[PDB]
């Protein structure tokens, strides 16, 4: 829950599961930002931000 | 037994201690059944 | 609740507190009397280090409860041999706490 | 009373979750308790002892209290706790070993020692934990007069009494005709025996039964049924009514028909099954009545016509075996059983300290003769003593 | 099925630990599980009974809440709850014992009573505080389609049978060699007689085998043996295979020599035990066969000398005896034993309000006849009364 | 070893009471203990297993924790939940297995395998929830050296040994007069035997001693006790004392005359009683003694002069006998009992995998053998395991 | 050789002296030759057995440090002191098991078990304590 990482500022479980590259699921509001370039798509950066 | 079943002060037992009639008689008339069998035993042994 | 004044002699090894709570039979306020009356520092050692802690009935707030529920049930007391605005004063003081 | 059974709740639950490395929010309540506990027994004396051979050993309370805000019990805690919880240990002992040994032939129920008289005063009332095992349950609800029941399993509900009847017997013992049984505990052995297979009797059957009341009343009761001797069916050689001398006893078993057994209650009838064997239930009841007949055979193989002869010498005799144990039930009134461990403690309790003989018990406990004549101020008084047999239980295995 | 169960262990813990004088502490989830319950049932509308001799009662949920305030609970606040706890356990009760009434010849696990299918709705899952008794665990472990387990002291597995068979046979009854023995309850008594003294058979060894089917597995079973059997071990007068006549039985007991006790899984021996006695172990068992032979004394003393004729004319005979008795049991499927009284309170409200027969159980509710033909309709019938029985004993003692 | 036992008891409380839609408020505790154990638990990688047919097998934990946002618990948490309890379940299985098999001569209270070993670490006593089994407690006060015990019903402590004595024989055999007994599971059958009737002894009146050492001390024992015969009241056949020769034994039985019965500790006279049946109590015993008269009735009856002649030739012999039963015991270690599945869990888990048997058991751990030459070392060996299969049991019922 | 008795005799005062209520002074020396040992043997493992029926066992040496600074030891350091001991008590039994059953025709003084080869080197002498034996 991103309210609940917002609301008690921890970030142990997150961290340590990105940075061993495992799958995460992130429910929550969230701001989107519209890119329609097939270079962006070729060139991988849907996952940089 | 006696002691352990039934119920004995430290005077009476003293006195049951010495073997006096009176506290042996006085027991005996209350229907007490283990001293009864007891004398009921040793009565059964004078046979000859 | 229309008991003579306690009489007291300074230096008793029991605290007022103590005669008050075996002297009340009201159920509320004396078992508040009893929870003040045994309120004391608790000696506990933390990694080496010795301390003293409050009791974990008042750390969560709940003795609050407790002493609001003996004020409001003294709100509606008689208050019996006292003037009337003094009880009427005493008795709205408490319902501004409570 | 329940104050007793809140300390030895308490005491065993400190014994039990005040170990190491556990966190605070597994235990705060129980500390808490425990806290509150030894805030209530504090600046009170005791006495207890002085009847028998029990030292008087008088008990104080002057003792530190338990910290509240930890993330895990150091050993600093079980140590400081372990001093006062076999302190408290030992004065709960003493005081339910003197609370045992006392009767009443009035208020049979009230506390009847200083210690228990003294506790179930208000100002000790402040500690309960709760009402967990069957017993305090069940004396908090007589309490309030409600529907109330003991669990058991083959409960020591009939006393041993070895009787026989005899319908047909003459001085010269030679050509009988009556009945033994054997009620023993929870099982009941009854068997009816013919010296004569009832060669002489009208319509070459005759009849057996035999009748037994219960002391108390039984609800939801177990029983199974086996149709078979198992201590009348060897030689015996036993004594006459009047003792003027013996008689012989050779029996041969024989398959009966007609086995009805009736669970009656009241003067009313509510169980009745004919021929049915194996496990039974019934449900309501205070007396057994069982009926049964020996029935001679219509065609016979010649070692029969060896062991019956019509004539008046009998050599073999006849007779039928049924067997009756009581598995499981539940009572109104505690019942002694055997299943726990409760006459047990009462018995070793009286016989270890030499108290004097009530007049309200029967001497040493003897189970036989206190069901013989069971009386409310007797179940009342060994419900009390059970009750408190089984607090200090919880305690000292 | 769970919810019934969360209401009654609420509602016992609500009875049994709300007691005068007790702290907040102690009592926090269970307030806050009793205000859960009343806020979630209250309004609705519930009806019951209706069938036999149950009238329609009508139930209706309005109460208040309980305070949160009240550090200590005084007696008002006693009553307000025991006025609450009072009216959910009739519900309770009268809900269990309507459902106890009701059966199917197709899914059985699944309620039948209004009552119960109501209360398997949506909303009413709020109320699912814990599962703590056997049957409840079991239950929702059944759920799943995980291993299941009982545990039970001494039960009631072997259907009753007292059959006998005749190996060699004629018309004339005083010439016999076959075995006897008895299927009652958790007591298994096989005999093997002969008539011959096994002088005819050759190298004198009379062999004897019997096999006593299960209807159910068995694992974690401990077995006490004993080599001597005391039931056919008296003379006796027995109905003849067919039945046309009486023929005699006059046993002697002698020692079995080379005892086998074999416990078999579909056609595997798993655990053997070869003149061994006391106590064994079986893991896992679903058919049981015992070998045991009867060997002619080899020598002889003058009695017995006299005892056994080299001729047809036989005065006397010879068997042998063996004793088996299973202690302990755990098994997969629900069963009857003699700690428990869970059938017994089935049947207690069964005859106390008389509902017809069904199909699938046998009249009485008996035990025999229902354990004759064991069929996976009637276990979870079963399995389903009994739970709701231990549901209710935790209520009404 | 209390690592193991709090694991077990959290893994079940967590597989119990987390189901779908339990409020939040009764669910804390469980929560906090859970994610402390699971933060514990993390980077510890085990082998468990190596000794047998169980395979060696590898572990290693690395799970999330669990959230504490919701305020009633849905299915996707519950689900989550179940997928590590049922991990956990098999580690703690696969634990149990390993420790319960292997043994040893020295250190028979600390562990022997590894698994239990590691967890020993300092950082792994940081998981400890509670000891509220029997079984836990009694290991923590045997570790801390406080007097324990365990409540059990029908104990075996009397092993199977049907031995006999003669005080009078003959070549022969045609006049003998001795005791025949068995000591199988908690019976006790003592019977005594003569072939005169006690005609020749001085005063006619024959006397019969008897002693029964026990291999362990009891205490608070409820003793049932009939004056019955029970397996030598039949014609039966025995062998010679030097194994060579049969001879006939015919009983018949009568009523015991002065029964007394003694209970003795290290020799010393504890408790007594004299002719009373029924049930009696004995507070603290280690060896029971069996005194009684066999006594010729004065006056016969024609169906008497045949049994009993003055002469040699005797055709029915006389014998009477009293069976004794241990219904309850409690004991300072621990036994066999009939109310719980140690024996069978630990006997299954031995012979299911085909273990070799070590130097401080017996083949198939026997408990007749076990309990013949009963030794300390085994006593902490039988301590340890039934402790852990205790604890493997209260996971799979 | 050397090695091995100076752990059984650093085992022995451990295990004898660490007991509550004692003043600190009385465990200095032994806190300090505790701690050096510790801290030397970390890092490390082992192998044991390897003949007869002996247990073949493997050992590893991860454990922390023990408190410096206390006026008057609580119950807490004697369990977490008692925590480690036993286990170096058991390390010490295995070594030795496996060492007695040993021989060899040459060499006999030297050592031979691998564990007492591998115990032998020079970084592990820091362990050496006194020899009253």
């Amino acid at each position: 829950n991103l309210e609940e990482l917002m609301r008690t500022g921890s970030y142990a479980q997150i961290t340590n599961m990105l940075l061993n590259n495992q799958p995460v699921a992130l429910v929550g509001a969230l701001p989107f930002v519209t890119d329609s370039s097939v270079i962006s798509l070729i060139a991988i950066l849907d996952a940089t931000v | 037994n006696l002691n352990d079943n039934y119920g004995i002060s430290r005077q009476q037992a003293f006195n049951l201690l010495r073997s006096d009639p009176r506290v042996l008689r006085e027991f005996i008339n209350q229907d007490n059944p283990i001293i009864r069998n007891r004398i009921e035993q040793l009565i059964m042994q004078c046979r000859l | 609740f229309g008991m003579q004044r306690m009489h007291y002699r300074n230096g008793d090894p029991q605290t007022p507190f103590q005669i008050a709570e075996q002297q009340i039979q009201n159920f509320q306020v004396a078992n508040w009397l009893h929870f003040v009356n045994n309120n004391y520092f608790r000696q506990v050692v933390i990694d080496g280090v010795l301390n003293q802690v409050l009791n974990d009935n008042i750390r969560n707030g709940h003795v609050i409860n407790q002493l609001m529920e003996a004020l409001m049930q003294l709100s509606r007391q008689q208050f019996p041999t006292m003037p009337v605005d003094y009880k009427r004063s005493i008795q709205r003081g408490i319902l501004l706490l409570s | 009373m329940d104050v007793l059974y809140s300390l030895s709740k308490t005491l065993k639950d400190a014994r039990d979750k005040i170990v190491e490395g556990t966190l605070y929010s597994n235990v705060s309540d129980l500390i808490q308790q425990f806290n509150q506990m030894i805030i209530t027994m504090n600046g009170n004396e005791f006495q207890t002892g002085g009847i028998g051979n029990l030292p008087i050993r008088n008990w104080n309370f002057n003792f530190g209290l338990l910290g509240t805000t930890l993330l895990n019990l150091d050993a600093n805690y079980v140590e400081t706790a372990r001093n006062t919880i076999d302190y408290f240990v030992d004065f709960v002992d003493n005081v339910c070993m003197d609370e045992m040994v006392r009767e009443s032939q009035r208020n049979g129920i009230a506390p009847q020692s200083d210690s228990l008289r003294k506790l179930s005063a208000i100002k000790f009332k402040r500690i309960n934990f709760d009402n967990s095992s069957e017993y305090i349950e069940n004396w908090n609800l007589q309490n309030r007069r409600q529907r109330t029941g003991f669990t058991f399993h083959k409960p020591n509900i009939f006393p041993y009494s070895a009787s026989f009847t005899l319908n047909r017997s003459q001085p010269a013992h030679d050509n009988l005709m009556g009945t033994m049984w054997l009620n023993a505990g929870s099982e009941i052995q009854v068997a009816g025996f013919d010296y004569s297979c009832a060669i002489n009797a009208p319509a070459n059957i005759q009849q057996f039964e035999h009748i037994v009341p219960l002391r108390r009343v039984l609800t939801t009761a177990t029983i199974t049924l086996l149709p078979d001797a198992e201590r009348f069916s060897f030689p015996r050689v036993i004594n006459s009514a009047d003792g003027a001398t013996t008689w012989f006893f050779n029996p041969v078993i024989l398959r009966p028909n007609n086995v009805e057994v009736e669970f009656l209650l009241n003067g009313q009838i509510i169980n009745t099954y004919q021929a049915r064997f194996g496990t039974i239930v019934a449900r309501n009841f205070d007396t057994i009545r069982l009926s049964f007949q020996l029935m001679r055979p219509p065609n016979m193989t010649p070692a029969v016509a060896v062991l019956f002869p019509n004539a008046q010498p009998f050599e073999h005799h006849a007779t039928v075996g049924l067997t009756l144990r009581i598995e499981s039930a539940v009572c109104e009134s505690v019942l002694a059983d055997a299943s726990e461990t409760l006459l047990a403690n009462v018995t070793s309790v009286r016989q270890e300290y030499a108290i004097p003989v009530g007049p309200v018990f029967p001497p040493g406990m003897n189970w036989t003769d206190l069901i013989t004549n069971y009386s409310p101020s007797r179940e009342d008084n060994l419900q009390r003593v059970f009750t408190v047999a089984s607090i200090r239980s919880m305690l000292i295995k």
